[PDB]
RNA sequence: CUCUCGGCCGAAGCGUUUACUUUGAAAAAA
RNA sequence: UGGUGACUCUAGAUAACCUCGGGCCGAUCGCACGCCGGCGGCGACGACCCAUUCGAACGUCUGCCCUAUCAACUUUCGAUGGUAGUCGCCGUGCCUACCAUGGUGACCACGGGUGACGGGGAAUCAGGGUUCGAUUCCGGAGAGGGAGCCUGAGAAACGGCUACCACAUCCAAGGAAGGCAGCAGGCGCGCAAAUUACCCACUCCCGACCCGGGGAGGUAGUGACGAAAAAUAACAAUACAGGACUCUUUCGAGGCCCUGUAAUUGGAAUGAGUCCACUUUAAAUCCUUUAACGAGGAUCCAUUGGAGGGCAAGUCUGGUGCCAGCAGCCGCGGUAAUUCCAGCUCCAAUAGCGUAUA
RNA sequence: UACCUGGUUGAUCCUGCCAGUAGCAUAUGCUUGUCUCAAAGAUUAAGCCAUGCAUGUCUAAGUACGCACGGCCGGUACAGUGAAACUGCGAAUGGCUCAUUAAAUCAGUUAUGGUUCCUUUGGUCGCUCGUACUUGGAUAACUGUGGUAAUUCU
């Protein structure tokens, strides 16, 4: 007897098939648009939507007047209004079936900080991410996987203890000016 | 095993005293008393998780050793007492007075009560029994017996008991159109009017219950206490009035009720 | 005068004689701030003697802007000294934990188990 | 679905017995 | 009198009994002190019986894997039932006396097996399924193997006792003491598994108890079981016998957008480390927060398998010559080997990747 | 994500199996910078065990004549703190393992109107017509004398 916890969940699943063209080529288009590091950070993003995907195929089967399709239904396209990757107006439950990976690459810390015009790439994004130069609302967020969500994508920001938003500077420039 | 068991695991605990999983192997293990263990909430989870008096499960020992607790107006020195339905929870040093209800959830409640109502609870009528020179007892639900009651007291009826002396004043019984709280089941922490009670003559009574609202329900009779006669609580009540809502318009609550805020 | 200190969940026991509070602590740009510093600019707050606020418990958030502990302050020093986890009062220099190991202890105990009445007090 | 009572509305009986189906209450926490 | 769905119930009455191995009806402790020699107020221990709580026990109904090279079993010695009792906390072949001759069996009894403790659950999965479940929760069992007890509310108890069988420690040879399937640790076994560490601060438990104790439990150490996040570089100016966009029929004209087998230049950014301090904690560590140092082959270098097809990716070069060896399968190797041994180059996953078995 | 692909012939269409493929779990190889959780002598031997620890316990309130301390005041029964020992209570829980065990265990469902229950909580406790302003004998701790190579022996 413990008082730990033993609840974990795996966050991805490897295809079927290792050594198949075009799965790689669609995959290494999505690594390379978005800056991602391995396959297997598509495989997350293909995880969560395929979990979605599930869930609203299973509430299509229950009739309009369910309780638990309205319910659950609701809350699930309120997640997806929420993380900004549906829009208001396509709130039935069937676009939801019309989503796609790249909607949910869209939303990540690392595309955003690029969007808005913080970077200069979306390689830039990820090291000016994992620098610790990159805050939401107050707080320094490190991780570039981070989905932005609706409410916080007015404020982000630079991070008022680094040299490019605070502006004492860093390890480098203080040296040269020690050599000054 | 050979003899009783004297510790409880934490996850084996009762769902409604809301242990959380990761601050130990083991739960607070009610003492034997008034109350069974899965009915019961010990005085432990009363001050520190409820409460926020106490802080560990030493200082609910430092606050109880200071004789500053009376449950159902004797002063309890039992950290793991168990306190159940309509107990009353006196503590004179800070001036409130707490009454042990479930809410429409199926837990108990903080419920905050006035000093004026703290003189009586109710009890349930659960066996009535003759003897000892043909002097008649009752036995609540609390196991407090009261010899010599009233001759129309009869079984699964409600008395109310002044606490100061232990007495019965007046009683309500079982009846269609009184007003009835679960307190057991799926049901249970609901309020309503008894429409209907069927009998099952070799199994258990089933009683219909209706909302205030319109929601009928049915319970086991076991699960069934009389709080008024006619629709008046003769307790108060909590903040919720005994009406379960469902989980649509439990959500259109906070959605409706955080547009009162800036 | 940059450190600042906000009390959130503040609540008076009356029972066991503290008024305890959930302590956020906004320093911008320096370290995590001590707790003999805190329990004066605590102190100057509440208008009592830093000898008889306790605090604990003190979590320095990510990027390094505020902190989050507990706080406890009492009504004299015998409350103090009676409501107190021990641990909490040798922090500040008033209880003195003694100097045995546990095994030491449990030698010593197992072994004036063979040994009858007044010998017991000789062993050790 | 009807007979003897209480305030037209409840008891009590059923009808040959079940399978089926729908609802209910009871089903440890994790 | 009161009750249940139903008592041989609960009460009432009468006649008696009441166990010397006795059934209750208090020869007990504390704190404030008193009111008119008496009358006292709060507690603590007790206590037969009743109720309750915590249970335990014994039953009801339904349900489980493989086997027929297991088809009849049970019945002297209880097998199924009846009567009377004995025992037992009580209901009962539980057991004894006398009877009756029954009870279960293709709807698979009885016997054997199980790499069988049972469930809650776990893996996989379109739908149906299949397989695992020793393992932290519930229930059972057991403390080397059988057996018998004492004490007690509760044990057929093993960190209790008495034997026997099996091992085995000391011995002055007469005797004495044992039981890690508790936590550590050791040997052995094996493909196969961590420290003879710190603490009662947490969660709770025991005790006469606000105070003592707890290898329960917590905290560290070992730990690529496994699961989550996630570095190993970004940017700018040049130049290209690089590409793309506007014009020139075309040569060729441009900061307009991209790219690099530029070990071209250039500062700006930063962790990994090193390390004061705070914070954390029982006390420490770790992470979080901060000083100071900390990157140009940023040598502060990323690996594991592969390049014939299944199946992503070289009939390039050297060596060997049905040899060595590769290859899950098909096949490769006999002097030009797309397959072996290597160099280069390329591919896949990437702090992980091969192999074996279920 | 309801999927297939190579292998029998000179070529073909099939039956059909081998082989690949993807999880998941035990081992193991090569490699391994950061950070958060986390299993871990089950399988074979329910094999065998050095050493140490894992079960003890006092309130105002059962028993204090230990000077072991000290303290009034010295005719003041007992100031107090208190080891020891007697008494009470616990040690039947927790922890470990999975050898047994196949209508057994167990799960759901009922029953005790067929039984016991320390404790807790409430009841009851002048309900009996018949030395007390306090009864009797021992025994530890302690003192003192010993035995045995040896034991928590006496």
């Amino acid at each position: 007897p413990v008082a730990r916890s033993w609840v974990c969940r795996k966050t991805y699943v490897t295809p079927r098939r290792p050594f198949e063209k075009s799965r790689l080529d669609q995959e290494l288009k999505l690594i390379g648009e978005y800056g991602l590091r391995n396959k297997r950070e598509v495989w997350r993003v293909k995880f969560t939507l395929a979990k979605i995907r599930k869930a609203a195929r299973e509430l299509l089967t229950l009739d309009e007047k369910d309780p638990r399709r309205l319910f659950e239904g609701n809350a699930l396209l309120r997640r997806l209004v929420r993380i900004g990757v549906l829009d208001e107006g396509k709130m039935k439950l069937d676009y939801i079936l019309g989503l796609k990976i790249e909607d949910f690459l869209e939303r990540r810390l690392q595309t955003q900080v690029f969007k808005l015009g913080l970077a200069k790439s979306i390689h830039h994004a990820r090291v000016l991410i994992r620098q610790r130069h990159i805050r939401v609302r107050k707080q320094v967020v490190n991780i570039p996987s981070f989905i932005v969500r609706l409410d916080s994508q007015k404020h982000i920001d630079f991070s008022l203890r680094s040299p490019y938003g605070g502006g004492r500077p860093g390890r480098v420039k203080r040296k040269n000016a020690k050599k000054g | 095993a050979r003899g009783p068991k004297k510790h409880l695991k934490r996850v084996a605990a009762p769902k409604h005293w809301m242990l959380d999983k990761l601050t130990g192997v083991f739960a607070p293990r009610p003492s034997t008393g008034p109350h069974k263990l899965r009915e019961c909430l010990p005085l432990i989870i009363f001050l520190r998780n409820r409460l926020k008096y106490a802080l560990t499960g030493d200082e609910v020992k430092k606050i109880c050793m200071q004789r500053f607790i009376k449950i159902d107006g004797k002063v309890r020195t039992d950290i793991t007492y168990p306190a159940g339905f309509m107990d009353v929870i006196s503590i004179d040093k800070t001036g409130e007075n707490f009454r042990l209800i479930y809410d429409t959830k199926g837990r108990f409640a903080v419920h905050r009560i006035t000093p004026e109502e703290a003189k009586y609870k109710l009890c349930k009528v659960r066996k009535i029994f003759v003897g000892t020179k043909g002097i008649p007892h009752l036995v609540t639900h609390d196991a407090r017996t009261i010899r010599y009651p009233d001759p129309l007291i009869k079984v699964n009826d409600t008395i109310q008991i002044d606490l100061e002396t232990g007495k019965i004043t007046d009683f309500i019984k079982f009846d269609t159109g009184n007003l009835c709280m679960v307190t057991g089941g799926a049901n249970l922490g609901r309020i309503g009017v008894i429409t209907n009670r069927e009998r099952h003559p070799g199994s258990f009574d089933v009683v219909h219950v209706k909302d205030a609202n319109g929601n009928s329900f049915a319970t086991r009779l076991s699960n069934i206490f009389v709080i008024g006669k006619g629709n008046k609580p003769w307790i108060s009540l909590p903040r919720g009035k005994g009406i379960r809502l469902t989980i649509a318009e439990e959500r259109d609550k906070r959605l409706a009720a955080k547009q009162s805020s800036g | 005068d940059t450190v600042t200190i906000r009390t959130r969940k503040f609540m008076t026991n009356r029972l066991l004689q503290r008024k305890q509070m959930v302590i956020d602590v906004l320093h911008p740009g320096k370290a995590t701030v001590p707790k003999t510093e805190i329990r004066e600019k605590l102190a100057k707050m509440y208008k009592t003697t830093p000898d008889v606020i306790f605090v604990f418990g003190f979590r320095t958030h990510f990027g390094g802007g505020k902190t989050t502990g507990f706080g406890m302050i009492y009504d004299s020093l015998d409350y103090a000294k009676k409501n107190e986890p021990k641990h909490r009062l040798a922090r500040h220099g008033l209880y003195e934990k003694k100097k045995t190991s546990r095994k030491q202890r449990k030698e010593r105990k197992n072994r004036m188990k063979k040994v009858r009445g007044t010998a017991k007090a000789n062993v050790g």
